[PDB]
C-alpha cells in the first residue's frame, strides 16, 4: 500500500516488512546517532522508543496530533548535518515508515533535505513524496520528480528569484534552526548562497520588506556567527547595487554593530565600509560612530580594508560624527579620534578640508575646553604630510589665521 | 553609485561544490564581497 514507500528498501521488500523488523534495523542508525551526539538521546523516549512501533496516527486527537509534529519537525532539525551518512537515512526512514511524515511533514522534510539537492538520498525522497502534499513553493520540483534527476542549483536560484514562497520558506527554515541551535555549516552556506544570488537577480530584472526582517534577525544571532556573515554578504549586495535609499542603509548599519561579535567583527565592518559608501548624505549617525571606534586600530584596519575596497566615506562619516559631537556637547575625549582619523591619509583633499572648517566652527561654537581644542587645532595645521597641505590650504579659504591662537594658547 | 555586475560572476562561488563542502562562509564573504567592490 503506502507501507512500501521506504528511502532505505526497494518496493517489492518494503511491502513484506512488520513495523518489528524496520524498527529494529532503524533503530540501530539512531543509536548511532547518539554515540555522535547526545541531542538525540531525548528522542529515545519518544520517537525511537520501543512503544513507537505500535503507535497509530490516526488514533490521537488534534492536539496529540499537532505535538507529534512538534517533536517530527524538531528532529529533522536536529538531523539535517547528517544526511549523508546512512545512520541518519535510518532515522528519517523510521519517521516515514511509522509516522508518515513524508505525509504530515512534507515542507519540514523536504526543506531539510534541500541542501543535499545533489545527492542520490534526494532523488530517492522525491520518487516517494506523495505529490499531493507538496508545498505550492515546491512543485517547480516536478520535472525533477517525474525523470528522476538531480535538480541543478540554477534550477533552486531560479525559482527562489522569480517566486518568494520559496525564498521565504527556506529562510524560516534555516532561521528556525539557528534559534534551536541545530544549524550547520552545510545549511548556513546553502541560505546564504540562495539569499544573495536570488537578491541579485530580484534587483537586476526590476532595472524587498519582505526578506528585511529576515535579514535583520540574522545580524543578531550572536551564537550562530556563519548566519551573521552570511546576512553580512546579502546587505553587502543590496547597498552595493544602489537597492536602498539613506535612511535605510543606516539601520542596516545600525543592527549590524547592535549585534556584532568579535567572531564577525572584520567581515563586519567591511560590510560597513560598502554600506556607507553608497550612502548619500555624508555624516554617519552617532551609534555606528561609537561602535566603530572599538576597533582596535581602527585606522590599520580601515588601511587593509582599502586594498579591496574603498573606505573613504565611513572614515569621513566617523570624522564628521566627532567634529559634530563636540560642537555640541564640548567633549574633549572626540579629539583623540577626530586627529588620528584626520591625519590616517584615508579621506580625501576635499573630505579633509571640509572636515578641517567644521572642525573650527564647532571650537568656534562653545561658551580648560578652548585650551584642549586650540591645541588640538594649531597641531594638525602643523601635520607632515598631505594631510596637513589640505588642511592649510582649508585654514587660507576660511580666513582663519592659526597665528593670533597659537600665540594666544601660549599665553 | 552602484555596480556592474555579471549575473554569472556570482553563481561561480556557489557552483565550485555542494553547500555541505564550500569553503568557510567567512571566505565566500570575502568573495562576494570582493566582486561587488567600487574599485
Amino acid at each position: 500500500a503506502s507501507h512500501s514507500k521506504s528511502l532505505i528498501w526497494e518496493p517489492r521488500v518494503a511491502v513484506s516488512q512488520t513495523f518489528a523488523e524496520i524498527y529494529s534495523q532503524c533503530y540501530e542508525g539512531f543509536k548511532e546517532l547518539c554515540h555522535l551526539d547526545s541531542r538525540f538521546v531525548p528522542f529515545d523516549a519518544t520517537l525511537f522508543s520501543a512503544q513507537s512501533q505500535e503507535v497509530d496516527r490516526t488514533q490521537m486527537t488534534a492536539e496529540e496530533n499537532a505535538a507529534l509534529d512538534k517533536r517530527v519537525d524538531s528532529f529533522l532539525h536536529l538531523v539535517g548535518s547528517r544526511l549523508r551518512l546512512m545512520p541518519a537515512i535510518k532515522a528519517v526512514e523510521w519517521l516515514i515508515r511509522r509516522f508518515r511524515i513524508h505525509e504530515f511533514n512534507t515542507g519540514t522534510l523536504l526543506a531539510t533535505f534541500l541542501p543535499y539537492h545533489t545527492i542520490p538520498a534526494f532523488v530517492t525522497l522525491l520518487s516517494i513524496l506523495p505529490v499531493q502534499r507538496i508545498p505550492i513553493e515546491y512543485r517547480f520540483l516536478d520535472p525533477y520528480i517525474k525523470s528522476l534527476t538531480p535538480p541543478p542549483r540554477a534550477a533552486i536560484v531560479q525559482q527562489a528569484t522569480n517566486r518568494p514562497d520559496l525564498l521565504s520558506a527556506i529562510s524560516r527554515y534555516t532561521l528556525d534552526s539557528c534559534r534551536a541551535k541545530q544549524e550547520y555549516p552545510g545549511l548556513i552556506s546553502f541560505w546564504g548562497g540562495i539569499m544573495a544570488e536570488a537578491v541579485n537577480g530580484m534587483i537586476d530584472k526590476m532595472r524587498l520588506q519582505q526578506i528585511g526582517p529576515v535579514l535583520s534577525e540574522a545580524m543578531v544571532m550572536k551564537d550562530v556567527p556563519g548566519i551573521q556573515i552570511a546576512s553580512y554578504m546579502v546587505v553587502a549586495i543590496l547597498a552595493a547595487k544602489g537597492s536602498l535609499n539613506d535612511n535605510i542603509l543606516t539601520a542596516f548599519m545600525e543592527q549590524l554593530v547592535h549585534g556584532w561579535t568579535v567572531d564577525t567583527l572584520r567581515p563586519g565592518l567591511v560590510c560597513l565600509t560598502m554600506l556607507a559608501q553608497h550612502r548619500s548624505a555624508k555624516q554617519l549617525s552617532g551609534r555606528v560612530a561609537k561602535a566603530v571606534i572599538k576597533v582596535p586600530d581602527l585606522v590599520s584596519s580601515l588601511r587593509d580594508i582599502s586594498k579591496e575596497h574603498q573606505v573613504d566615506k565611513l572614515a569621513n562619516g566617523l570624522v564628521l560624527a566627532f567634529v559634530d559631537r563636540l560642537a555640541k556637547k564640548g567633549d574633549i575625549r572626540t579629539l583623540p579620534v577626530i586627529n588620528s582619523l584626520l591625519l590616517s591619509e584615508l579621506l580625501q583633499e576635499k573630505q579633509a578640508k571640509v572636515a578641517y572648517k567644521a572642525l573650527l566652527l564647532a571650537a568656534h561654537k562653545i561658551d580648560n575646553i578652548r585650551k584642549q581644542v586650540g591645541s588640538a587645532l594649531v597641531r594638525l595645521s602643523q601635520a607632515e604630510g598631505d594631510v596637513g597641505d589640505a588642511i592649510r590650504t582649508a585654514i587660507q579659504e576660511v580666513d582663519f589665521n592659526i597665528e593670533e591662537l597659537e600665540l594666544k594658547l601660549g599665553a | 553609485h552602484a555596480v556592474v555586475v555579471a549575473p554569472q560572476r556570482l553563481a561561480e562561488i556557489f557552483n565550485a561544490a555542494p553547500a555541505f563542502a564550500m569553503p568557510p562562509i567567512e571566505d565566500v564573504f570575502y568573495q562576494v564581497a570582493s566582486l561587488f567592490s567600487t574599485k
